[PDB]
DNA sequence: GGCCGTACGCT
DNA sequence: AGCGTAC
DNA sequence: GGCCGTACGCTT
DNA sequence: GAGCGTAC
């Protein structure tokens, strides 16, 4: 469930999308309550790719972000009703918190396309290194991850639309063999 | 057989009884400590969990506290320790934590396998000496190991941070302290056996709480340290101040000691939505990691602002008692102490732990001693000693004729024959003079320590002032009138 | 520098992952049959001494110690794991040693890890002997903190042993457990006979043998699996059809197949009878009891063809079940699909590599033992000026030169004369390092034939295997039906 | 949580285990006799009836459980007949929190269900003393040393005065702390 | 202590 | 009324 | 990882 | 299917 700014105004109000309720907890601490809310997420999401809409649409998760950007999906969809212009994403610096980031990714590219067009969606950037977001200090998520005047954010950019799509599709498709081949061809071992 | 049931229910529920009562839920009156504690910060020093040193999985740290000391569930002996790492539940932290160790919004910690901890300094403090036979040592559970009865306690710990306790037929609550009033009130009685309860009260004001706040009136007080049971009014710390357009707020920063501010905050929300408590246009909780503790309530314009505030303390927990109740293991058993008798238990506590460990380095110093004359006499006649074991066919033989020929115990004997070459160099040689030397000068300090009790009681006197000069702080808690 | 491209973010993230999971989560090492979260717990079980002779250890002590030092994830993971190694219908040779609840058939659940205790199973020892002689590679753990292996020593062919079933990212494994008796026959014919074909190696190995046991049909599924690594073979349960009273009977299944859950199978047939889609059947009931195993009831209604009812509980039910071979294993840190001989074949190299190397640490080791020993001999014939030497030395550094001066003796062997202790001057201890001296001197001997001749080091490893063989070679479980 | 019943239909030679927590209670199911012995596994301490009012008793999860499970119904409404095992077996860990769950298990009944002790369906078991409890001992060795009927020694509970029982529960569990801690007074060996 | 989400491939 | 160790 | 059960006593 | 088994 969502920690919510207390600031009324979308242009400056950014949600953190963070990863377990663990980091979640130190978070809502850590961050600046007038303009920055948080939605943890409890671990592995629904990857959308492989899903039909009946699921998708019933999906805790995935219905919690919905109406927490307030925006709607697919055609009525409506970058106007952003309740948040920065949405971030916030994960640890290993290998599941990347897959993490890559479920999110094909969520919003398939049904909140607009949203990165818009340039709404980030990447934040925590310390590499050895330790889970859920390991953190508070006062530590804030000053390298959170506070504006020190964080690193990364915009993400959608360069071409078709290129993202075949992508995607092989990516988090239903069918193993190209992404079994992707993996062949790009694995250095 | 068969079994009566008025016999096993009285049986059954004495053994339940007896064991809440004196191993559970109420502290030693000596270290201030109850078993889940105790164990744990017993579990920090043998893992060698000191502040020096990096902080640990909080789940290695437990597993090694319940599969040695504690078989109880974990989630006791965790949150115990989570207890211990909030600087807003103990007046003196014992934990160092990192990660997420909870807030005043009554939120608590992330599980185990998420946090780690250490001691902090002050801990050291508790165990300080704990391995120089200050102390008892017990078997555990199971037989495997070996456990403290008690710490050494180097600060008066009951009543720097208190305990809250709920036993069988009984209970404890004891309040939190300024540790330099504390150890100024044991000084003082340790030079007057016969000080009253008033003149303590002059080194020791009253309770100081970790949230601060505010303490009305002395009486309360006063009652429960002649009693050790009386009623402390706690109010929070609350202003009134203009917001601007000639409407007022009022602004909250301290909080009751044990009291939830989210739920707290929740009741006032449900007062105004119930419409039970007239004035109130907003509510807002502007608590920042960096500005503090601030909760904001908007007066409608024009009301009276003193007088909602005057409600919202008879209507909230924004003003709440603290009862005050001292029972304390003494000796074994559960006892309501007053304010003197816990200082004076403590007191003795410390005669004896320092009186012990003194005894113990002297033991351990003419022990080390001994065989130290023992490689000296090697030195002076290595040539022999040599001819002697060479001549000797083994060991046992060796040590028999070593210990005829140059009249040495058994143990110097031994010390000879495990000597490596390499201490015949120079300075091996100097070293085993020079440690001889400091020591004979060490063992007459220790003699004349153990030698006069003065002596021994102004050491622990300046032991203490040094561990109040240096953790020693500032009241927190606002004592008014 | 604020930009991330959505394309190449997704690529690279997607790719970490997968590459992560394949190599370092979810699929087992040819060599030790093991994937990361296995070997780190049986390597935790042997750093903390939990050996089959010490005392059993509370789970989650050991939990704590594997996720701390060697596996930053979740204790679930951990912890479940090591469960399954413990449970006999599970592993097929047990590489733990539970004592408490650690679940059943049924497939409760263990008791949570601080209500159960464990410690390795004597078996597990073979996985780990040698492991101190630099038989296997070590490598850094995640903090660089501590020291991890890259695979254990594996004196016996642990992945078709024990089998393995995993999910990765883009494919998934799953191989069958095996009889060990015909597993390191396998291996030792393979060994004399480079060029042994499938076929032949199947003389040895029958097929898989489930710790569960029960019954396979036909030898085709298994050759296929073996020939190519893909290949769907039949389970069956052991069920018969006997008399209860009355002339009417009961269907009594004993051994079901692998993998499936006793009291979801029991379900299905429930529901099947509810649903009215099978006839015949006017009970149903598990007596499995500890003393009397795994029983499972079926009563038939009279005049109704009890043999015909049992076909359709193989049709309509986990009474009969398919395991579907896919054997994929790490070959060189790469994901690659393999057939049976392929698998004994980097297990035999494995194990050559192993031997050879323990015997090759071996040597250094009692080669650098005898020149200290030498050195330590020259000290006592000459020991009333070795003292003089080190009594007018104001140093060790001063001690060290002198004595390498006037007696040739190497730094490292006027260290160990330093370092002597007055004991060792009693003239039985001379006695003592002399008769030491000469053992080892045979010892390097040994060790350099067995290094001169590959041959000699190949039936060093045969000779090895087959203790393991007798020590723990046990009867076959899993009946053949052809 | 659920409780665990047998075959056998048939009460006489039914029985059902109390035990404590549902580690103990998984390792019990497959230890015990299915054919016979029922066990419902009790979770952590459970309401202490004598202190709470009857809305309150009657809606609590655990006292519903097992009156269910006994078949009986309580108070004037109880029906011995109606018991579906004539062994009712306490089964608590070998510690003073077992045998304070002990204490509340037995103010239960002789409060709710006094026919069913007189009757003499009521026993304690009595597993391996020592430090290790129920949850952490193999499933072969609770059969073995607890609930198989050939080594087993059960012990039935018998009351010889209700007058004093009555006293001893109103004292012991009452809402009165002080008579309470007399007691604990009066016969406290430390 | 139990219940429950999710990804991932295969059948 | 809810503090805090237990199951 | 978050829900939630119970016992225990209490401020003159 | 849905469930095998490591992960969040
Ligand atoms: C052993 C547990 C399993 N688990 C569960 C379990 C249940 C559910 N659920 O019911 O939605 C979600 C998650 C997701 C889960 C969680 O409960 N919280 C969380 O923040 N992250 C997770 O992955 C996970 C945790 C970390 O570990
Ligand atoms: C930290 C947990 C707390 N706990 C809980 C928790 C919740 C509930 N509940 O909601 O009914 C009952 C019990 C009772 C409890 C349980 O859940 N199961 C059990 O078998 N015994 C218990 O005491 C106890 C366990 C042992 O430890
Ligand atoms: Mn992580
Ligand atoms: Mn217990
Ligand atoms: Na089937």
């Amino acid at each position: 469930k969502l920690a919510d700014c207390s600031s009324k105004s979308p242009e400056e109000c950014e949600i953190f999308l963070v990863e377990g309720d663990s980091a979640g907890g130190s978070t809502k601490s850590g961050r600046d309550s007038r303009t920055q809310a948080i939605l943890p997420l409890r671990g592995k999401i629904l990857n959308v790719e492989k899903a039909r809409l009946d699921r998708i649409l019933n999906n805790n998760e995935i219905r919690q972000m919905i109406t927490a950007f307030g925006t709607g999906i697919g055609g009525d969809f409506d970058l106007a009703k952003a309740r948040y212009h920065k949405i971030v994403i916030m994960t640890d610096a290993d290998v599941d918190g990347a897959h993490i980031r890559t479920l999110l990714l094909t969520f919003f590219y398939r049904f909140m396309r607009p949203l990165i067009e818009a340039g709404y969606v980030y990447i934040a950037q925590p310390p590499t290194g050895y330790k889970g977001l859920g390991e953190m200090n508070a006062d530590q998520l804030w000053e390298t991850t959170m506070n504006p005047e020190h964080r690193a954010l990364l915009q993400v950019k959608l360069e071409d639309a078709i290129e993202a799509d075949q992508t995607f599709e092989m990516l988090m498709g239903d069918v193993v063999e190209n992404r079994r081949q992707f993996i062949e061809d790009n694995a250095v071992y | 057989n068969e079994r009566n049931i008025t016999s096993e229910m009285r049986e059954s529920f004495l053994d339940y009884a007896m064991s809440v009562i004196v191993a559970r839920a109420l502290p030693d009156v000596r270290d201030g400590l109850k078993p889940v504690h105790r164990r744990i910060l017993y579990g920090l020093n043998e893992q060698g969990m000191t502040p020096d040193k990096s902080y640990k999985k909080s789940a290695r740290i437990v597993g090694d506290v319940m599969g040695k000391y504690h078989p109880h569930g974990d989630s006791s002996i965790y949150e115990a320790m989570v207890r211990m790492a909030q600087d807003f539940s103990y007046r003196y932290p014992l934990v160092d934590g990192q990660g997420n160790f909870g807030s005043m919004d009554g939120d608590g910690a992330a599980a185990m396998r998420y946090t780690e901890a250490r001691m902090t300094k002050i801990t050291l403090e508790l165990l300080r000496d704990i391995n120089k036979d200050t102390i008892d040592f017990i078997d555990n559970y199971d037989g495997n190991e070996r456990e403290p009865s008690v710490l050494p306690a180097r600060f008066p710990n009951l009543l720097a941070n208190g305990a809250s306790g709920i036993a069988v037929g009984m209970a404890t609550n004891i309040p939190p302290h300024n540790l330099t009033e504390l150890i100024n009130g044991v000084l003082s009685l340790s030079k007057n056996p016969d000080i009253s309860i008033a003149e303590l009260m002059e080194d020791i004001e009253g309770p100081d709480f970790p949230t601060a706040g505010l303490i009305l009136g002395k009486s309360g007080i006063r009652r429960a340290y002649e009693t050790g049971r009386g009623s402390i009014q706690m109010r929070s710390r609350a202003v009134i101040e203009e917001r601007g357009g000639g409407r007022q707020r009022i602004v909250v920063t301290e909080i009751p000691f044990q009291v939830n501010k989210a739920r707290m905050i929740e009741k006032i929300a449900e007062l105004v939505r119930d419409k039970k408590i007239d004035g109130i246009t907003d509510l807002r909780d502007e608590t920042s990691l960096r500005t503090g503790v601030r909760v904001v309530i908007d007066v409608r314009k024009d009301a009276n602002a003193s007088v909602i505030l005057n409600n919202l303390y008879k209507q909230t927990p924004l003003q709440t008692s603290f009862g005050v109740n001292m029972i304390a293991l003494v000796n074994g058993r559960p006892k309501l102490i007053n304010l003197k008798e816990a200082l004076v238990h403590y007191l003795e506590h410390q005669k004896t732990v320092v009186r012990r460990r003194t005894q113990y380095n002297l033991r351990k110093a003419k022990d080390r001693a001994h065989i130290l004359e023992g490689l000296r006499i090697a030195l002076d006649h290595i040539d022999e000693i040599i001819s002697t074991i060479r001549e000797s066919d083994t060991d046992k033989v060796a040590m028999e004729s070593l210990q005829q020929r140059f009249k040495l115990s058994e143990k110097q004997a031994q010390a000879i024959l495990d000597m490596r070459l390499r201490r015949l160099t120079g300075l091996e040689r100097d070293k085993i003079e020079a440690e001889y030397n400091e020591l004979l000068n060490y063992i007459s300090e220790l003699e004349t320590i153990l030698a006069d009790e003065e002596v021994l009681l102004q050491l622990v006197r300046d032991e203490l002032t040094e561990i109040r000069d240096r953790f020693g702080d500032d009241r927190r808690t606002e004592i008014q009138l």
